[PDB]
């Protein structure tokens, strides 16, 4: 005779524990040493949908992302085009500083007037300024909006306004600004805040709304496409305050990167992520207090860490948050070289069983290759995940292609890494949705209805994992096939 | 082909279009230099943003008488090349 | 549940499972037997792309 | 509600054991067979620069 | 000079400052270990690259 | 590209911003001059555009 179906709910009483592993059990090191690869999360219970997912996610004690996607800094994955548009798209990027630091500043400044709500110190000409000069602005800045002021300074008294319809079809580029451009201007009085002067925008249907006080003097510039960006990219990543994209950037730890880390403070730079193999040194340590006490609204990330001793090292420092990862990237060897490192998994979930006691955020750096290797990462503890080769060959990676591919680089080129190269993948504007969404399914089939719950769900044991044997791994992907031809 | 068709259709004034075989700068001149008018390209520009069908092995598209058109052609595979905006 | 009283004649196949509190849950709402494997397949990658599945013989 | 991060040396202590292994516990035999390219070596703490290195 | 200055650097990354005292913070339990199982030894490698071309 | 456009697409008065909405994901532009009967031919009585329906939330 056989049990009742009945009774199915009430018999999984008489078994010890749930099916499968618990995170603790999966990671003690005595039983060791294992990665993404290694292991799987056993599915839950369904009872909503995908689109019900929030996978809102903490890159420091104070920035909040709406998709835990972090760009790496390198020179072959993100710049400012990489950078802008993971901010659009739910995530940031850590604009790489193999470069001098006026050109690295320049980066920022790129991504952080990407998008405003109100325009400080717009792009102004003078009446004096010719179409040829109108014309030279626009390849020089990407836009035509300029608002014509007396002496030519942002400050200047508003004279009129000068746009792409006013020169384009202009035969004599000899003509001076004052005879084409536009004199009788909409304004919106200085004070005014932003809904009020999104208001008037909206309703003369114009380009832009230049503001002005009360001597008629230029302060600020709204113009209508930040309205159109606002309205295509609802997740973007951006301050709440001044409406701009959030930055981030890599800087080293020695004496010339103070000055470097003003300069990019400058240009508006919200988070900074100090760029080190191996993180728990006094050179880093130092810059951590020296960064906390000299630019207090800045935000920290140090590392990178592997163990639970150099993270409490640079949180006692007072850190924001912890970059987690040392050889587990693609194309590096510090491990062959150095003896030194870490496998992943076990890295993430040790420094963050510690880091996360004391509310720092912690990034998953290296060796995530596809959407599984996010969600066990985010299993582990990891609040965020940084992708490098992931996303080289992406056509908002910096670079040219070429044996399509885009040549991939911390070796002597830039020895503890090697040079190479990736594949062409297309645009992030199709790519990290796709990764976002890829993240609510698997979250939907652990069941599980945000990160933060994840988080909940996997330190109280509810969460089971699985250990993966070298043959199992063979069945999770592809297999027994002649051939085999993602997305798109 | 192109040399005996140009040779006596040129003299008609009826441009020829040179039609397959080509896969570089070099066969257009070469087909232009034997007497064609325009040429052909077909599997240059499979690939390209602009032509139809969606990218997927070891980026590739699918290309082409072929029994799946419909045998006296054969189902392949071509690499991405961009947007003919720059080939061209 | 609703195909049991529907169509009480037919026998009912649920799945994919593969735990034992996937089972007890559609066994309880009246399977009359259980589909196993998640990711296990020749060409399927729903451990790499959901990071979710399970080794076929546990 | 968080840790203050003024406590986080201090809560090193509650924990048994350092993170990793020691090498004991790495080469017991019962639990074994292992070469070069089975382990690493945990990073620590850095206060020199790589010059100041003796190799003797 | 470049296997000595690359064991240096390694010296560095574990936090001793010769190999003499690297010999006493292993055998006191300070240097600490991990096991490699075969998937982390290929991340610590390169992995998932078309190509890839140390010194010189 | 034209010169003259031939019998461009029109609206009539009686469409709503949800049928512009439509019409511009159908045919890719937004610019309707809109006639009192809806026939490309019919008596002209304004034009609509993106700009005129880009914000509106009714
Ligand atoms: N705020 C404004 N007040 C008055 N006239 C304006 C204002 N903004 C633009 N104009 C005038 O209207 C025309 C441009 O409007 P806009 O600037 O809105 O078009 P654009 O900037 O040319 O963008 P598009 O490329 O879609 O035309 C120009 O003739 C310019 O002088
Ligand atoms: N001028 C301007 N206004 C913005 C921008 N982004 C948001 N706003 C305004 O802020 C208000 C709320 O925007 P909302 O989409 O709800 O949230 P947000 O995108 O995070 O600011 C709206 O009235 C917007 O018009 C921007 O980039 N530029
Ligand atoms: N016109 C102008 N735009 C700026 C400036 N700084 C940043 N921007 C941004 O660059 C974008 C310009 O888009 P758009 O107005 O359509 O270009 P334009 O029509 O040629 O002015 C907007 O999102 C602006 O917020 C500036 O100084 N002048
Ligand atoms: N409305 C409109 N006018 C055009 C177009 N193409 C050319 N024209 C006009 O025809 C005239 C000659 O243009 P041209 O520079 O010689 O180039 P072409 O007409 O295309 O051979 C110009 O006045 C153009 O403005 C078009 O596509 N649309
Ligand atoms: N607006 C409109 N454009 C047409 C039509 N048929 C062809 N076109 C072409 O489509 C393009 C539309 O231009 P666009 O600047 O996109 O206008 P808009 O988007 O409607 O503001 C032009 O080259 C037109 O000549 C039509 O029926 N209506
Ligand atoms: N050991 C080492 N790690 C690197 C080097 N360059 C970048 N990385 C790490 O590798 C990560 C990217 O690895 P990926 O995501 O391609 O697997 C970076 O974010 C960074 O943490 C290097 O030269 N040596
Ligand atoms: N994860 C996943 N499994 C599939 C898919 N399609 C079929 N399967 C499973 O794979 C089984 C066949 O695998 P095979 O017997 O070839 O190894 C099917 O019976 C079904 O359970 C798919 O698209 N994704």
């Amino acid at each position: 005779t056989y049990r009742d179906a009945a009774t199915a709910l009430e018999h999984l009483a008489t078994y010890a524990e749930k099916d499968g592993l618990s995170v603790e059990q999966l990671m003690d090191s005595k039983t060791g040493g294992l990665t993404y690869n290694d292991f799987l999360v056993l599915p839950g219970k369904i009872d909503f949908p995908s689109s019900e997912v929030v996978l809102s996610s903490r890159l420091t004690k104070k920035i909040t992302l709406n998709a835990p996607f972090v760009s790496s800094p390198m020179d072959t994955v993100t710049e400012a085009d990489m950078a802008i548009h993971m901010a659009l798209l739910g995530g940031i990027g850590i604009i790489h500083h193999n470069c001098t630091a006026e050109e690295q500043a320049e980066m920022v400044r790129r991504v952080k007037k990407y998008e405003n709500g109100f325009i400080n110190a717009p792009v102004v000409v003078g009446p004096d300024a010719t179409v040829a000069d109108v014309r030279r602005m626009k390849n020089e800045f990407g836009f035509a909006g300029f608002p014509v002021t007396d002496d030519g300074k942002p400050t200047g008294k508003l004279q009129g306004i000068i746009t792409s319809r006013d020169i384009q079809f202009v035969e004599d580029e000899t003509l001076l600004v004052s005879e084409i451009m536009t004199k009788d201007v909409i304004t919106g009085k200085q004070g005014i805040n932003l809904e009020e002067a999104n208001q008037i925008l909206k309703n003369t249907k114009k380009g832009k709304l230049p503001i002005v006080d009360e001597a008629g003097c230029l302060v600020s510039m709204l113009s209508r496409t930040d309205l159109m960006k606002n309205q295509s990219y609802p997740l973007a990543s951006k301050s709440a305050d001044t409406k701009q994209l959030l930055c981030g950037a890599a800087i080293g730890t020695i004496d010339a990167d103070r000055q470097r880390l003003a300069m990019l403070v400058e240009a508006g730079l919200d988070v900074v992520v100090l760029d080190s193999s191996q993180g728990n040194s006094v050179f880093q340590i130092n810059m951590i207090k020296w960064i906390k006490e000299t630019f207090p609204d800045l935000q920290v990330i140090a590392g990178n860490v592997v163990t639970r001793e150099q993270a409490a090292s640079l949180i006692h420092a007072g850190a924001d948050g912890l970059r987690i990862g040392m050889g587990s990237g693609s194309i590096c060897i510090t491990q062959e070289v150095m003896a030194c490192g870490r496998p992943q998994g076990t890295a993430v979930y040790n420094v963050t069983q510690f880091a996360n006691q004391f509310g720092v955020p912690c990034i998953a750096d290296g060796g995530v290759q596809n959407i599984g290797h996010i969600t066990k990462a985010i299993a582990l503890g990891a609040s965020t995940v940084m992708m490098g080769g992931m996303l080289a060959g992406t056509t908002e990676s910096p670079g040219e292609y070429f044996r399509r591919l885009k040549t991939y680089r911390g070796s002597i080129d830039a020895a503890q890494g090697v040079t190479g190269s990736v594949i062409d993948k297309g645009s992030i504007k199709k790519y990290i949705p796709y990764l976002y969404n890829g993240l609510q399914h698997s979250c939907q089939d652990i069941g599980v209805r945000s990160l933060v719950e994840f988080r909940e769900k996997v330190d109280s044991g509810s969460v089971r994992f699985e250990f993966r044997t070298p043959s199992a791994q063979l069945e999770g992907g592809v297999h027994n096939l002649h051939s085999y031809e993602l997305f798109d | 082909a192109v040399y005996n068709v140009t040779q006596f259709a040129n003299q008609f004034g009826v441009p020829c279009i040179a039609d397959g075989g080509v896969q570089n700068i070099g066969h257009i001149t070469k087909a232009i230099a034997l007497g064609a008018s325009t040429v052909m390209m077909g599997g240059m520009l499979a690939g390209t943003t602009e032509s139809p069908g969606e990218y997927f092995r070891d980026r590739l598209k699918t290309y082409r008488g072929s029994i799946d058109a419909m045998a006296q052609g054969v189902t392949g595979s071509v690499i991405d090349k961009g947007s003919i905006k720059k080939y061209i």
